[PDB]
């Protein structure tokens, strides 16, 4: 609880952010290359009245 | 009691990469129909 | 170009559904108001002091604007009795003030 | 006390729902205006035009 | 004469500008001292509403410096908070398993 | 009329359900009928699924899937904490006694 | 920790500790009665033995208890007062303490603040207001024996005076 | 109506500054801790989306003719400047001013305005930019090293003016002088502190035209503003022409 | 019960009626500096001079001897049953020794005020709970922060003034 914890908690915090923003860019450069992939929030619609 | 420059200089990097919303690349198919129905739906 | 009133009205213009001279019109009409009514892509997008203001380092220099502040007031121990008193004027302001008093009787 | 310990069992299983459906409810809140209020939207000068 | 009142202008300008720093860098001072008169006021017209104010908006500065988000962590661990919001849980509770994500 | 026409979709949603047949199976001026039938299938509830396609296949990154959650994560929301035990022995005698 | 273990931290560090001293010298939740006439005794102790069967599957939960949507077992499973009776307050107040996970207090950097912030909970905010009121009415009784606070000599009031003459000049 | 809220742009912007460089700050209370800064918060994505859709050939043509988004100008405008306690932040009701401009500036060469009212809120509004001073000219000019902000109310004007329909008589009646905003406008003229609104408006309209800074440094100044000086001209033209020609007493 | 008569005679542990004139002396006499009190007194510290001036206990533990009261002072950690450290005592007396302690006896009715006023203020101060004390002392603490700070304020406003005074000259 003092600050040389409360530094490596936003260490082991940042870090993950990081590693989740490359997941996000490599699934916006699969579905540019036309590949289907999911994203960190779901699959929005399906074929049903909305495309 | 902490350095709080180093804090908030990590912390800003902590605001950039969190997930907070979409971004315009990854917004997929707007459809325009939905959100006008969506906004009539009084939810929240 | 600079096309008209008229090409603006709903009439000569499309709605949702569900001639030559109307045509010719509206080639004018978007190739106008798209000329003008586009947003600017580039920088000077300041436009202002009031939006590149920042929270984070106004937030900041007040946590620091407050701990210095209280430490000022608590932890200094000097009494009361012994807090002095700030010269209400400067050195140089007590001598322009002594040099116009003395060239204010012209 | 058989069924208290059954409250005393499923507790914190309650207390994951109750952070999960509050983290939603969070997410509710999204409005892109309570975030970054700079959010610079489009302007324009004045043109020629 | 016109261009001896203006090597006048320009023999003139750089004294006023060196003014206008000084006027400018005791503006910010005066500010700064505002700041401290009104923090040092409030505190001694209210010492126990103010240092209930100063202590709360200390920690909530940090935890937005900090990163971090969401509810109080000591409000929402009780039961009267989910009986005082009984109404947006009902919608969120059919939102979430009508969705199908309980 | 409202009913009907939820309960009529509702046994073949692959078949757009027309204004026409609503008109002639139930009494009513076409009017409100009509425009009964475009409030309804303005909301979804009739027609949202008479053209239906699959989704063909995704091939999931890491973090982005069901279970992939780990205790090592950082609860950004989720308020609730786990806290360090601090095991100092006046602590420990704190807690003996409290 | 345990007292009556003769061999461990406590009982040695203790008996230390006071041999240093004098050498230099229940409280249980009782669950069944939130039976408010929606719910009942039965339907309560029926939702615990269906969450311990089937851990969060609240369809086979509400199929368990009966009569009941799955929407009100889930919210009646949220609304449980299980952890209020062990927390500390009953709603003076918690202090500092109320805001856990952020707490910018240092005994080296303010030792004084973080005392204080302990302290504001206990006193009333009036009789401080009175004592702090008389404190300052005393002290202008005591430096009186218009801004004249700041302007108390005739000096800077002929000053200031002097200023205004020479701006309006 | 109790006060008109005629707040200047620089003083708005030290109220900002001194609002956010405050130590018992409440700018950033969060969302879902609040329900009025969630309604703001609402407010204000709506004032930016209306803003930001506003600049289209289609669009500046299809928001000019519906009812529901001159109805919404004309409930929005009243609040910021009458009744402003409810918004919570300071920085918001300046946004509002600063896009109600935007908004205002791409859709007005087609608009018919409604109501009387909200022709002398559209008068207050743009009036509301720029410094005024402590008769005369009570307008000191605005020198545009501060931003460009005032030079979108000299188009509304502009394009205001160009219609002897609704506009220009509903204009005329204001600068001059169905059955409640009778005494609504008899109110808020006099709240209003005879001619003091013709003579700002024009004093207004002499400001933005940096007669003082084109002619103190040659071709650079005039040739950048060229459409604001243009268009100030043609509203003064306009205000001196159609509307000066009796109840003056000045 | 007997914890009455034990913060009774407490405050009243080790100063006798000799102590006490010097101590009443050293006070009325001098002002706001507490370490020729101390010397007045010679075998007392100042802060100990401080907290009987102000009728208080010393070593922290004979208030709140228990850990209701008292909300987070319960949790506080400590050095168990030997070196005595009393952050809320100490706190309180050095808040209490910056503030000119004639205008502490006009404060309040509690502290010490002459030699013919202990008897009656000793009485008066009796049959009180050890949290009382405890009240009564950080209500004097946090009094005396806020005529600190309000003093704190007019020596700023007098900084402002000066500013102006400087920008009307240039």
């Amino acid at each position: 609880f003092s600050n040389k914890e409360y530094i490596s908690r936003l260490w082991h915090t940042l870090k993950y952010y990081q590693d989740l923003k490359n997941t996000r860019m490599k699934s916006i450069t699969s579905t540019s290359q036309k590949i289907p992939s999911a994203s960190i929030w779901g699959n929005g619609y399906s074929g049903y009245g909305n495309g | 009691g902490y350095d709080i420059n180093y804090i908030s200089k990590i912390g800003e990097k902590i605001d950039s990469n969190k997930p907070i919303f979409l971004f315009a690349p990854e917004l997929g198919a707007i459809n325009l129909h939905a959100l006008s129905m969506s906004l009539q739906s009084k939810n929240l | 170009n600079i096309p008209s009133l008229t090409s603006f009205a709903e009439e000569n213009n499309y709605q949702y559904g569900y001639t030559y001279a109307q045509q010719q019109l509206n080639k004018q009409r978007q190739d106008f108001e798209r000329v003008r009514l586009r947003p600017e892509q580039l920088s000077n997008i300041i436009h202002d002091e009031s939006d590149t203001i920042s929270f984070r380092s106004n937030l900041l220099k007040n946590f620091i604007s407050s701990n210095d502040a209280f430490n000022m007031l608590s932890l200094t121990t000097v009494p009361c009795d012994r807090i002095e008193k700030s010269r209400l004027f400067s050195e140089k302001t007590i001598r322009y003030l002594m040099q116009k008093q003395h060239e204010m009787k012209t | 006390a058989l069924y208290d310990y059954y409250a005393l069992q499923l507790l914190p299983l309650q207390k994951a729902v109750r952070g999960h459906v509050l983290q939603f409810e969070w997410h509710q809140n999204s409005l892109l205006t309570n975030t970054h209020p700079n959010f610079l939207s489009k302007i324009r000068n004045i043109n020629v035009q | 004469e016109l261009n001896e009142n203006a090597r006048e202008l320009e023999q003139i300008k750089p004294k006023i500008a060196l003014q206008d720093k000084e006027i400018t860098s005791v503006l910010s001072n005066l500010h700064e001292s505002n700041k401290r008169y009104r923090f040092f006021k409030k505190i001694s017209e209210d010492p126990v509403k103010a240092l209930n104010e100063c202590i709360a908006s200390t920690s909530n500065a940090l935890k937005v410096l900090s990163g971090d988000e969401g509810y109080n962590e000591d409000m929402v661990r009780r039961a009267n908070f989910y009986k005082e919001n009984e109404a947006m849980l009902r919608e969120n509770i059919e939102v979430i398993l009508s969705n199908g994500r309980m | 009329y409202r009913n009907f026409m939820v309960n009529s979709y509702r046994l073949n949603p692959n078949e757009y359900f027309s204004v026409t047949t609503a008109r002639r199976n139930v009494s009513g001026d076409a009017a409100a009928l009509f425009r009964l039938h475009k409030f309804l299938t303005k909301w979804g509830l009739i027609n949202y699924q008479v053209d239906s396609k699959l989704l063909p296949k995704n091939i999931e990154p890491p973090l982005t899937s069901q279970y992939s959650t780990r205790h090592d994560a950082p609860r950004g929301l989720f308020p609730f904490e786990s806290y360090k035990p601090s095991v100092q022995l006046p602590d420990m005698a704190k807690l003996k006694k409290m | 920790m345990n007292t009556s273990d003769s061999e461990s931290t406590l009982y040695k560090y203790l008996k230390e500790s006071k041999r240093k001293y004098d050498e230099i010298t229940l409280k249980k939740v009782k669950i069944l009665e939130q039976i408010d006439e929606n719910w009942s005794k039965e339907d309560l102790q029926k939702l615990l033995k269906g969450i311990q069967e089937f851990g969060a599957d609240w369809y086979k939960v509400a199929k368990n208890v009966g009569n009941k949507s799955p929407e009100q077992c889930i919210l009646r499973f949220l609304q449980l007062p299980i952890e209020d009776k062990f927390l500390y307050g009953d709603g003076n107040g918690l202090g500092p303490l109320k805001y856990a996970p952020h707490l910018p207090f240092s005994k080296s950097e303010n030792p004084v603040l973080s005392t204080i912030a302990f302290l504001v909970g206990l006193v009333n905010p009036k009789t401080v207001q009175s004592m702090t009121q008389r404190a300052i009415q005393s002290a202008e009784s005591i430096k009186s024996q218009y801004r004249s606070h700041i302007f108390a000599t005739n000096e800077e009031r002929q000053m200031n005076f002097l200023t205004n003459e020479l701006i309006r000049l | 109506p109790l006060k008109i809220h005629r707040t200047p742009y620089l003083t708005s912007l030290k109220k900002i500054k001194d609002e956010i460089d405050d130590p018992f700050t409440k700018i950033n209370t969060r969302g879902a801790e609040d329900p009025k800064v969630l309604i703001n918060d609402q407010l204000s994505t709506i004032s930016m989306i209306l803003r930001n859709i506003s600049f289209s050939d289609n669009n500046s043509r299809i928001m000019s003719r519906n009812f529901y988004l001159k109805r919404f100008i004309s409930d929005l405008l009243w609040l910021v400047l009458i009744h402003p306690e409810n918004f919570t932040c300071n920085r918001k009701i300046l946004n509002f001013k600063k896009d109600l401009v935007i908004v205002l500036s791409n859709i007005s060469h087609l608009l018919e305005i409604a109501s009387s009212i909200d022709c002398l809120l559209i008068l207050i509004l743009v009036i509301s930019f720029g410094q005024p001073k402590l008769e005369s000219l009570t307008f000191n000019e605005f020198q545009l090293q501060w931003g460009k902000y005032q030079t979108f109310g000299v188009d509304i004007l502009a394009k205001l003016f160009s219609l002897e329909k609704p506009n220009l008589n509903y204009f005329k009646s204001i600068l001059l002088n169905n059955h409640k905003d009778k005494k609504l406008l008899r109110r808020l003229l006099n709240l209003y502190n005879r001619h003091n609104l013709l003579n700002d408006v024009v004093s207004f309209l002499f400001s933005a035209i940096p007669l003082q800074q084109v002619l103190s440094q040659p071709s650079l100044l005039i040739d950048q503003f060229s459409p604001v000086i243009s268009q100030s001209l043609t509203s003064i033209l306009v205000i001196v022409q159609k509307i000066l020609p009796f109840n003056f007493n000045k | 019960p007997l914890k009455k008569v034990k913060i009774l005679e407490q405050i009243d542990e080790n100063w006798s009626k000799e102590d006490l004139q010097k101590l009443l002396k050293g006070i009325q006499e001098f002002g706001a500096d507490w370490y020729k009190v101390a010397k007045n007194v010679g075998n007392k510290s100042p802060e100990q001079c401080i907290l009987r001036f102000l009728q208080l206990p010393i070593e922290d533990k004979f208030l709140y001897g228990d850990g209701n009261g008292l909300g987070p002072l319960k949790y506080a950690p400590h050095l168990p049953f030997s070196k005595s450290e009393n952050p809320v005592l100490s706190t309180i007396a050095f808040l209490v020794g910056l503030v000119n302690p004639k205008t502490v006896q006009s404060m309040t009715q509690r502290a010490i005020q002459s030699a013919e006023s202990i008897k009656s203020q000793k009485e008066e101060i009796s049959d009180q709970k050890p949290i009382e004390h405890i009240k009564e002392g950080s209500e004097i603490a946090i009094s005396s922060l806020g005529y600190r700070s309000h003093i704190f304020a007019t020596n700023e406003e007098r900084q402002m003034n000066f500013l102006t005074n400087e920008l009307i000259r240039l």
